């Protein structure tokens, strides 16, 4: 959208899955959602 | 709340824009010299590759593929030089906007930090121009000397060269930002090691931001960032 | 609600699409003539610059760097000519869709507006082709005549040329849209002055849309729009 | 996104601060939010 | 829920990434052979067109317009060959991830589908290279032979060429995906006809994604997709 | 945004109006909204 194609998003998600891994990805998922919710109510 | 900070920010943004405009005028008055400085490595590389080719056998030159290519290149180079020349005014206005906010404890660390970052960016740009470019351009042109004819166009060359210079300037500022943070003390080896898992995702996000939508460009820009992160780990470990 | 209007809109959008397709066929039958008209000013510039260059010394020509560049340019030029040829049908269908909506008070100010706007757009294209381009192209090529070799490619030229022609037509339609709004009476000199503070933001918002993501292209397009707004001030001020 | 880069965004905001100025920027900010809210409830 | 599936997905995504890297290393070792294979039709087209143009009169060649064009093209071609070489490993890993999920009833239809789909993709690439490209490239170059000089650059050629090869492979996989869904029995002639109204919108949505923001590129890509749907109509009608 | 221009969108919309037509366009609109609502509540 700002210089990133769909393949760029797929590669970023691939690195996320590979490196955050089984654990610590749900921890990041609920932290991003909390951060996303934090800016919503402010 | 934001009323005085917007009244003050406006009169500093105005000064910064005026400085950028004056720098643009000054750079355009000398656009030929800056363009010659920029294209000097390319001419040397083309001449050397031509000598190698005409020795193996026993042409290529700078072109422009757009009607407004030369004028737009001159304007772009002048704009970049003007921004660089207005950077001291931009940074001075930036400091005056945040100087009261910063405490006296860390106010004496900003001026040395600014001086060090500026000198390291200048060293990086000079290194990219005088050490990296003469070998890199020659090798890249010699890579396709036996198959293709190097009809290099100025429009894309200027962007490529400015990207190389800027990337090497910042790539020298990354190992000194970490050093400055480590001397004062805010992060250690463990912190920069166990945060690598998000750091790689951030690096790939930045690579996607700073590259065309191709994946290959993303990887080719993420690899130097990974190496810079490793060098930062080593620097923090030494301190 | 929208049920009767969508049925009517569909049968008028179908006619407009057919007009473009028929205009495309006619344009492609004469694509050599239209390309010759588009390409003629560049040949004049390259030949005229060549005589100056071959006088200081005492080559450049139109190329294509894509395999399908010649075919795509012929289609692109034919597509643009097809839309222009279909404009009477498109505008007639547009009027028939909104004719009952407009009151009889303002129905007789639409036909003069369409005729006046169209005749001013044609003058803008002719002025850009015959008055601006012969001097503009010669100056731009001369700028990089002593430094680079103008290997101009048709793919980027057609987009550059068509933008100049299309842009100048709209650039002549802005001083007549304001003039049309002035005689009837809807805005005054004050209104076009106290709304400048927003209008500058929209101009820069419009500049970003019609330019590549570079800031310089934004400024190089915002500057003409500022002057067009400036000329709009006197037009309303004189009326 | 539609031809607009990131550095493109900053210039437009840069014009916004300079010309709208200290006053009349909050007035536009609450008008944009009201317009944004207007299309939401419709 | 996703805890066991993410542990399995991670260890199979890692193997696929390793396969790409190993395929990239092998491809780069033979990048001259692959580039020669890729560029061979362009040389044949330029030489064959040259004999025509050197007959009406009674030059053009492959160039590079970027400094890093030769090296980046070698990496890009090697990257594409790496992914193609990693497809058996990627597909085997993909199958192992969904093999327990699929029931025994449809598990014996996936292997013929993968073999059948892959063999049709290979035919599409070979058909594009050996049957379509020799006539298409010669026609495209001859179209602009009496007006412009074909100074084709390798950077834009590789993107154009692999799109033709990849696209024709998928263009042959669409008429066999439809057949596979028809022999087992899931859609009929009527279903593929009364869903055309959404299909035409989806095709233009897909054509928009796979093309530059120009409308003509959208139309030039939507037309082959419509014909593929038309052929797919007849395939289900015969079965 | 992802390779899609503004003029790209209008063509897609033009096909939607032209082919779906008077009927079956409101049916598509309420199905897209339902699908958009479906992913929101999940």
């Amino acid at each position: 959208m700002f210089g990133m194609g769909f393949s760029e998003i797929l590669v970023i998600a691939l690195v996320a899955i590979l490196f955050l891994g089984p654990d610590k990805l749900p921890e990041a998922m609920v932290q991003i959602a909390k951060f996303f919710n934090s800016v919503r109510k402010t | 709340s934001m009323k005085p900070h917007l009244a003050e920010l406006r009169q500093r943004l105005a000064i910064s824009v005026l400085a950028v405009f004056v720098g643009f005028i000054i750079a355009f008055t000398f656009h030929n010299a800056i363009l010659g400085w920029i294209t000097k490595p390319l001419n040397n590389a083309l001449i050397q590759v031509g000598k190698i080719v005409e020795k193996r056998e026993m042409n290529g030159m700078i072109t422009t593929h757009q009607v407004g290519g030369a004028f737009f290149v001159a304007l772009k180079v002048s704009f970049f030089a003007g921004i660089l020349m207005a950077m001291p005014v931009i940074l001075w206005q930036l400091w005056l906007f945040i100087a009261p906010g910063l405490y006296d404890n860390e106010k004496k660390m900003v001026l040395p930090f600014v001086v060090g970052g500026s000198v390291m960016f200048l060293i990086g740009v000079l290194f990219a121009y005088y050490v990296v470019t003469p070998f890199g351009f020659q090798f890249l042109i010699t890579f396709g000397s036996f198959l293709y004819t190097p009809l290099i166009n100025i429009e894309d060359y200027v962007g490529f060269f400015t990207k190389i210079l800027i990337g090497f300037g910042i790539a020298f500022e990354l190992p000194v930002v970490a050093y400055f943070l480590a001397l004062l003390g805010l992060i250690t080896d463990k912190t920069l090691k166990d945060y690598f898992k998000y750091a790689i995702v951030i690096i790939f996000l930045l690579a996607a931001f700073l590259t065309p939508p191709d994946v290959l460009t993303q990887l080719l820009m993420a690899a130097p960032l990974i190496l810079l992160y490793g060098l930062s780990i080593l620097i923090v470990h030494y301190v």
